[PDB]
RNA sequence: UCCCCCGUGCCCAUAGCGGCGUGGAACCACCCGUUCCCAUUCCGAACACGGAAGUGAAACGCGCCAGCGCCGAUGGUACUGGGCGGGCGACCGCCUGGGAGAGUAGGUCGGUGCGGGGGA
RNA sequence: CGAUCAACGGAUAAAAGUUACCCCGGGGAUAACAGGCUGAUCUCCCCCGAGCGUCCACAGCGGCGGGGAGGUUUGGCACCUCGAUGUCGGCUCGUCGCAUCCUGGGGCUGAAGAAGGUCCCAAGGGUUGGGCUGUUCGCCCAUUAAAGCGGCACGCGAGCUG
RNA sequence: CGCCUCCUAAAAGGUAACGGAGGCGCCCAAAGGUCCCCUCAGGCGGGACGGAAAUCCGCCGGAGAGCGCAAGGGUAGAAGG
RNA sequence: CUGACUGGGGCCUGUAGAGCACUGAUAGGGCUAGGGGGCCCACCAGCCUACCAAACCCUGUCAAACUCCGAAGGGUCCCAGGUGGAGCCUGGGAGUGAGGGCGCGAGCGAUAACGUCCGCGUCCGAGCGCGGGAACAACCGAGACCGCCAGCUAAGGCCCCCAAGUCUGGGCUAAGUGGUAAAGGAUGUGGCGCCGCGAAGACAGCCAGGAGGUUGGCUUAGAAGCAGCCAUCCUUUAAAGAGUGCGUAAUAGCUCACUGGUCGAGUGGCGCCGCGCCGAAAAUGAUCGGGGCUUAAGCCCAGCGCCGAAGCUGCGGGUCUGGG
């Protein structure tokens, strides 16, 4: 018996999957937000970053942004451009979204 | 006295095509099937019919997951 | 009460060669143990017979041991209506499952008015200790009248033995005898030919 | 190791495969002995005759 | 008599009689039992008959236990017909009996009327039994 | 490289159902709100946002239990590629190579990769 | 774009019958006769022993089912014969089988006798005349020891009839 | 009498009979593309009119519902709403 | 050098078998909606059901169009063996497009057909050339270039027709079974097992006895052990069923089981295997191919030898192809 979530989640990944593309998956909390860019077929993370990790304090949503920006500029410095965005059981929206136009502004291609 | 059968369609010739370790061009089909009895994998798309074919050279590979399924893979030469 | 039967190890042996020469193949296991053995037919039949499942079988072995089975399985030749295999089941102190007996006690009042007694289980599953196996289980079936049934529920069962059926599972049951009288009806009586089921558009 | 084999039953009426295993063996006539090197892919065909042929090991 | 109430399909290809009985060679019912020795097409009259003869037998008290069904619809062409034209019409069924089947079966009745009456039963029968009697060897299937 | 948690994969029930117990510092969740973004064929239930008083009740995680579910030998058998016989037949056997399914013994209340946060 | 060209690879844009007044080319590649194979059907014989027979399963019978034999019926099949194997019935002439109609010999009987019933042995001989109808068969008349049943290309048209 | 599905069909493909069973000669302007969201039948308990079955609530329920129409394959980690 | 065939390895599959989890079928039992029926009510409910029964559960099964399972095999690709009247490519010339028998797997037919229709194989076709099978396209043996008054074998044979054993050892059969058949029937014969009952004297025969309640009852018109049941209880016993059969209109009577005596060692009833017996009637004259065969010249088990083909060998020759 899988939940709306359970069922939202794969429907989203299961997708992006087929892409084949690097990719960046985002899991958001109701206090923090995290993204690791993931290899899924060698099933390895690459890089990773987190409000948790920054140790990052303010509005959620500027948060979110922050955290994007951080994740974008270590993954530039491991060579990865191209990815594709995860947003899972989540509406691309809000938090979400923001950490993905700051993944965007750090010049991670998507 | 006289029969109201006497009926049937024509063979239909489904199967899997290229078995594990066949080496396969771009576009060689892999399996004709009703449905997914098996599911394209890595380099394999499926056709309006459910025909798998191969997207890239190489060689086929197969792979049973349980519950996810049997897969049809092509792997890079 | 309790059995005794010489065994013997075998290897490679063809179990066609053994059961020609009259010896029946087996096996004896447990969580700790596995061999292949086999047993003389006929002496393992006088045993069997009287032992079945119910009582414990201990197997002299060549190597000196002796050790007390419960014969867990028989495949018979379907054909033949012969043994062609045993498991025997090699006891230790622990609890086992296991077949006791049921020996009713009593005439039901329902087999006095003409109804038969079906003995549905003769014997019932329980768990006990192999130095705690009972020999029989009685039952009280004369208040059965045509037609009642007993279940495992209604078993009084002995110290240290414990139920490992469905209480729900019923033991005996008297039914209404054959009458010839009901032959007139049963011969006159008309049935309706088959329903075919309906395929494609009807249903 | 080597196989002598030996050709003692003919293969009319036998199945067409049997008849070629003769032949993948360079066996042709009756009575024929051949001396083949004793290799799994020989020794197969000289298996599916083993009803026609009569085998030896040699030296 | 004995016939299935429905059915997915009228008619039944013949198929074969190769080997001894899948099952249904142990005594589990009753005190005695009819064994086939042989392969056969039984049909349901042979089992009425079978049955019948059983409880003329008994004439009151005993039970019979019938232990296999006439499932398999039997067909035979109108008389004077040519081949050809369709498969012909059901006229009856059947039950499919190997060797080692247990056909019958009886009990709440001595041993000599068992034995009386599963021998009669047994002439009704197209085939060669044997009368059992149930064992330890049944007892533990 | 060890234990806990959070993500995310892999094996595809030996991983599941049920029962019981346990965890809030951290994390996670519920939670507090509905101004704002966004949202309900009605509903802030969901989705979403801003929070941080409380609670691990629900959920989730981690243990333990074999009632169920799942897995499951070894023996032996059915069947059989190839080779031979027997029967008037329905059919029945032998040799060699292969060899179930059911059932029995027994197993199982998961195992493992990568990255995070914490602990030693 | 116009196809129930649906006989759906679709002969013409356009098409039904009849022949005992018939004809040719072919086929035993294929039917009707006879044979053959088969034996469902047919005829006969068994097994079982429910029940009938005042009483008594078996004198005489035999529910429901079961096993066969024969190759005289009606068929199935299509194997020789379509560069021909003349097909019903009768007459003539037989000859064979026996599951026997009579005569001969038996057992059982619900065999008193006489007469029967039923089964067993037995094919040597015998097995009528007539009315009806093409008839075979059958019904009928008068008798009889009896008025048998089948096979022989449903025996016999280079023997007759028709 | 063409076409589709299943079986016969002897575990690749194919395979006949006047063998065993069913369908087609349409349809849809959404019943098509895509993005987002949602998850069934059925059982039990509860609820005016309301019923075996209308709509509502709770619990169990991996797919037995659904997928225009035959059958088969497939399918909720959706092809279903 | 890629071929048929073969070794290894991977993948594909849903048959045989099996199973019942799905679709259906399914006997019995349990449990339990729904009716039928019976008591009891119209005041709307109650109680009883040896009644037909859904769902569910249990035991036990069935299926081409069922599958929780699932072989042996089969298919295909890769590497390796494979030099063959193998393979692949291009082109020239065809013929064939009536098949048939047999084995196995199915369908149709009737668990018929020298039947019919497919599948895998085979042989005849085209090997009606050769040996065996009495004779006989396709069953067994075997693929005939020619010659030999040489040898070895195959199937099948070795008493005579008729080449080679009246060969050797153990057993069975008495029916000419062998040398056409079934349900079924039977003190035919032999081998194994299983029981009992017996010198606390059995079985067989010959001796007695075989009895009371009791002509017992559901119970009816006769029903006295012996015309159906839903009955078998006791008494005196050495023993004797409320009875095995014959008997009777019922009675009676005879007998059984039954206990004692007489003899003195075995006796009775099961079951598993071998070989025989009956069941067994069809048409011109019979017959296993014939003669004839009985510790076989039959059947079963185990042997040694030989005969036997156009197969194989020896010798000589031809021709084609390949190598010198
Ligand atoms: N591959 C095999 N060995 N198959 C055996 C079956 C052959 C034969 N029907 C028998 O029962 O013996
Ligand atoms: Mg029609
Ligand atoms: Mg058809
Ligand atoms: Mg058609
Ligand atoms: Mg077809
Ligand atoms: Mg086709
Ligand atoms: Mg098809
Ligand atoms: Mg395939
Ligand atoms: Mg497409
Ligand atoms: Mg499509
Ligand atoms: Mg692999
Ligand atoms: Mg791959
Ligand atoms: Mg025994
Ligand atoms: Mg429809
Ligand atoms: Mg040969
Ligand atoms: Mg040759
Ligand atoms: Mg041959
Ligand atoms: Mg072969
Ligand atoms: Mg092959
Ligand atoms: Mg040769
Ligand atoms: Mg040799
Ligand atoms: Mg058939
Ligand atoms: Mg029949
Ligand atoms: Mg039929
Ligand atoms: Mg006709
Ligand atoms: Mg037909
Ligand atoms: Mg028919
Ligand atoms: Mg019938
Ligand atoms: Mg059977
Ligand atoms: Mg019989
Ligand atoms: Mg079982
Ligand atoms: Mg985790
Ligand atoms: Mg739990
Ligand atoms: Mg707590
Ligand atoms: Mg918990
Ligand atoms: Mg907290
Ligand atoms: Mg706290
Ligand atoms: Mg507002
Ligand atoms: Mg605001
Ligand atoms: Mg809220
Ligand atoms: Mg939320
Ligand atoms: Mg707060
Ligand atoms: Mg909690
Ligand atoms: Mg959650
Ligand atoms: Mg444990
Ligand atoms: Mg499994
Ligand atoms: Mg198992
Ligand atoms: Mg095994
Ligand atoms: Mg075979
Ligand atoms: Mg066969
Ligand atoms: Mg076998
Ligand atoms: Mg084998
Ligand atoms: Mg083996
Ligand atoms: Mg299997
Ligand atoms: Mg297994
Ligand atoms: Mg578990
Ligand atoms: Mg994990
Ligand atoms: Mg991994
Ligand atoms: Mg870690
Ligand atoms: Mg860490
Ligand atoms: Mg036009
Ligand atoms: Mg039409
Ligand atoms: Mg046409
Ligand atoms: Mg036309
Ligand atoms: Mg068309
Ligand atoms: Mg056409
Ligand atoms: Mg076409
Ligand atoms: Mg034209
Ligand atoms: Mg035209
Ligand atoms: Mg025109
Ligand atoms: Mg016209
Ligand atoms: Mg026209
Ligand atoms: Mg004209
Ligand atoms: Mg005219
Ligand atoms: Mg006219
Ligand atoms: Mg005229
Ligand atoms: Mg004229
Ligand atoms: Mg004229
Ligand atoms: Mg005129
Ligand atoms: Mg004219
Ligand atoms: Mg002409
Ligand atoms: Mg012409
Ligand atoms: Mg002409
Ligand atoms: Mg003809
Ligand atoms: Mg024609
Ligand atoms: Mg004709
Ligand atoms: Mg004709
Ligand atoms: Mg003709
Ligand atoms: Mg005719
Ligand atoms: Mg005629
Ligand atoms: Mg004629
Ligand atoms: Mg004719
Ligand atoms: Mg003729
Ligand atoms: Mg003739
Ligand atoms: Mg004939
Ligand atoms: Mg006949
Ligand atoms: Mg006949
Ligand atoms: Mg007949
Ligand atoms: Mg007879
Ligand atoms: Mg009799
Ligand atoms: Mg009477
Ligand atoms: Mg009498
Ligand atoms: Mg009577
Ligand atoms: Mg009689
Ligand atoms: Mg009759
Ligand atoms: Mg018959
Ligand atoms: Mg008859
Ligand atoms: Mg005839
Ligand atoms: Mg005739
Ligand atoms: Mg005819
Ligand atoms: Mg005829
Ligand atoms: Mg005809
Ligand atoms: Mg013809
Ligand atoms: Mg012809
Ligand atoms: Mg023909
Ligand atoms: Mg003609
Ligand atoms: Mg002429
Ligand atoms: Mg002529
Ligand atoms: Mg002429
Ligand atoms: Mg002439
Ligand atoms: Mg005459
Ligand atoms: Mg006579
Ligand atoms: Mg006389
Ligand atoms: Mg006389
Ligand atoms: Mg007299
Ligand atoms: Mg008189
Ligand atoms: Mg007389
Ligand atoms: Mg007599
Ligand atoms: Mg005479
Ligand atoms: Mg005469
Ligand atoms: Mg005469
Ligand atoms: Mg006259
Ligand atoms: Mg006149
Ligand atoms: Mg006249
Ligand atoms: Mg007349
Ligand atoms: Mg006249
Ligand atoms: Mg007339
Ligand atoms: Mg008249
Ligand atoms: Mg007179
Ligand atoms: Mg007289
Ligand atoms: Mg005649
Ligand atoms: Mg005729
Ligand atoms: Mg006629
Ligand atoms: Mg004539
Ligand atoms: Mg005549
Ligand atoms: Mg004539
Ligand atoms: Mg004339
Ligand atoms: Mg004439
Ligand atoms: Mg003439
Ligand atoms: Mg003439
Ligand atoms: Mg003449
Ligand atoms: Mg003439
Ligand atoms: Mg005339
Ligand atoms: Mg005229
Ligand atoms: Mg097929
Ligand atoms: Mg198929
Ligand atoms: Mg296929
Ligand atoms: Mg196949
Ligand atoms: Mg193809
Ligand atoms: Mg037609
Ligand atoms: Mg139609
Ligand atoms: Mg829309
Ligand atoms: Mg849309
Ligand atoms: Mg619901
Ligand atoms: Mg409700
Ligand atoms: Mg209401
Ligand atoms: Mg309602
Ligand atoms: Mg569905
Ligand atoms: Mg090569
Ligand atoms: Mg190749
Ligand atoms: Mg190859
Ligand atoms: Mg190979
Ligand atoms: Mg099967
Ligand atoms: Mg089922
Ligand atoms: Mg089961
Ligand atoms: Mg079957
Ligand atoms: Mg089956
Ligand atoms: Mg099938
Ligand atoms: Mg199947
Ligand atoms: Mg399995
Ligand atoms: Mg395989
Ligand atoms: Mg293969
Ligand atoms: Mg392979
Ligand atoms: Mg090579
Ligand atoms: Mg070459
Ligand atoms: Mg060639
Ligand atoms: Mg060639
Ligand atoms: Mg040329
Ligand atoms: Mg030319
Ligand atoms: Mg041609
Ligand atoms: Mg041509
Ligand atoms: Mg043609
Ligand atoms: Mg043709
Ligand atoms: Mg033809
Ligand atoms: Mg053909
Ligand atoms: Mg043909
Ligand atoms: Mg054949
Ligand atoms: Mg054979
Ligand atoms: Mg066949
Ligand atoms: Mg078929
Ligand atoms: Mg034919
Ligand atoms: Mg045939
Ligand atoms: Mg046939
Ligand atoms: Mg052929
Ligand atoms: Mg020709
Ligand atoms: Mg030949
Ligand atoms: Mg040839
Ligand atoms: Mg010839
Ligand atoms: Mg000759
Ligand atoms: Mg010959
Ligand atoms: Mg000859
Ligand atoms: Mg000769
Ligand atoms: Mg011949
Ligand atoms: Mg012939
Ligand atoms: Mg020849
Ligand atoms: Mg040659
Ligand atoms: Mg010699
Ligand atoms: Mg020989
Ligand atoms: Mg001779
Ligand atoms: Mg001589
Ligand atoms: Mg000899
Ligand atoms: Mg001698
Ligand atoms: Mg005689
Ligand atoms: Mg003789
Ligand atoms: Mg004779
Ligand atoms: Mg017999
Ligand atoms: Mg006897
Ligand atoms: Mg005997
Ligand atoms: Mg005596
Ligand atoms: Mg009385
Ligand atoms: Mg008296
Ligand atoms: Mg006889
Ligand atoms: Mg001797
Ligand atoms: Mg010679
Ligand atoms: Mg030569
Ligand atoms: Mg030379
Ligand atoms: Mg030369
Ligand atoms: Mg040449």
């Amino acid at each position: 018996r899988l939940t709306a979530y359970e069922r939202r989640k794969f429907r989203v990944r299961n997708r992006i999957k087929r892409t084949g593309r690097l990719r960046l998956s985002v899991f958001r909390s109701l206090k923090h937000i995290y993204a690791q860019i993931i290899d899924d077929e060698k099933g390895v993370t690459l890089v990773s970053a987190s409000s948790l990790a920054l140790k990052l304090k303010g509005n959620k949503t500027e948060v979110a942004r922050q955290v994007g920006r951080a994740l974008a500029e270590k993954a530039l410095a491991l060579g990865i451009k191209q990815v594709a965005f995860d947003r899972g059981p989540y509406k691309y929206h809000g938090r979400v979204k923001a950490l993905a136009e700051g993944a965007r502004e750090g010049g991670l291609e998507f | 006295g006289s029969t109201r059968n006497g009926r049937d369609s024509q063979a239909k010739r489904l199967g899997v095509k290229r078995y594990e370790g066949q080496v396969v061009r771009a576009g060689n089909i892999l399996v004709r099937q009703r449905g997914t009895r098996f599911k394209p994998g890595k380099n394999v798309g499926m056709g309006r019919d459910f025909t798998l074919f191969a997207l890239v050279d190489g060689v086929v590979e197969f792979q049973d997951r349980g519950r996810l399924g049997r897969y049809v893979h092509v792997r890079p030469l | 009460m309790e059995y005794r039967l010489k065994a013997y190890y075998r290897e490679g042996e063809k179990p066609s060669a053994l059961r020609r020469a009259g010896k029946l193949p087996g096996v004896m296991y447990n969580r700790h143990l596995n061999r292949k053995v086999y047993v003389d037919l006929v002496e393992f039949d006088k045993v069997f017979r009287q032992a079945s499942i119910h009582h414990v079988i201990v197997l002299e072995l060549p190597d000196g041991q002796s050790l007390p089975t419960l014969v867990r399985q028989v495949n018979l030749d379907k054909r033949r209506r012969r043994p062609e295999h045993v498991d025997f089941f090699v006891l230790s102190d622990e609890p086992v499952e296991m077949y006791v007996p049921l020996r009713f006690v009593g005439t039901p009042a329902g087999v006095r008015a003409g109804g038969v007694l079906q003995e549905i289980h003769r014997d019932i599953l329980v768990k006990v200790s192999p130095r705690n196996i009972p020999e029989f289980i009685e039952v009280d079936v004369s208040g059965l009248e045509i037609g009642d049934s007993l279940h495992a529920s209604d078993l009084k069962l002995p110290p240290g033995v414990e139920l490992a059926v469905s209480p729900e599972e019923t033991i005996a049951a008297v039914v209404p005898p054959e009458d010839v009288e009901k032959l007139a009806e049963e011969a006159a009586a008309e049935v309706a030919e088959p329903e075919v089921i309906k395929k494609g558009k009807e249903e | 190791p080597r196989l002598k084999v030996k050709l003692v039953k003919s293969p009319i009426g036998y199945p067409k495969d049997q008849k070629a295993a003769l032949k993948a063996l360079g066996l042709r006539r009756l009575q024929q002995e051949r001396v083949l090197e004793d290799t799994p892919a020989i020794r197969g065909n000289v298996e599916k005759v083993a009803h026609l042929v009569r085998v030896e090991v040699v030296e | 008599m004995l016939m299935p109430r429905r059915m997915k399909y009228r008619k039944q290809q013949r198929g074969r009689l190769k080997g001894a009985t899948k099952g249904g060679d142990y005594v589990a019912f009753g005190d005695y039992g009819l064994v086939a020795l042989e392969p056969a097409w039984i049909t349901a009259q042979q089992i009425e008959a079978a049955r019948v003869a059983m409880v003329r037998h008994f004439r009151r008290g005993g039970k019979i236990f019938i232990r296999i069904f006439p499932d398999k619809p039997y067909t035979k062409k109108p008389l004077e017909v040519r081949m050809g034209k369709g498969k012909g019409n059901v006229e009856g069924y059947v039950a499919v009996v190997k060797p080692g089947r247990v056909m019958f079966e009886v009990a709440g009745v001595t041993e000599e009327q068992a034995m009386e009456a599963l021998r009669i039963a047994g002439h009704k029968l197209p085939i060669k039994t044997k009368i059992v009697r149930r064992d330890a060897y049944d007892e533990a299937q």
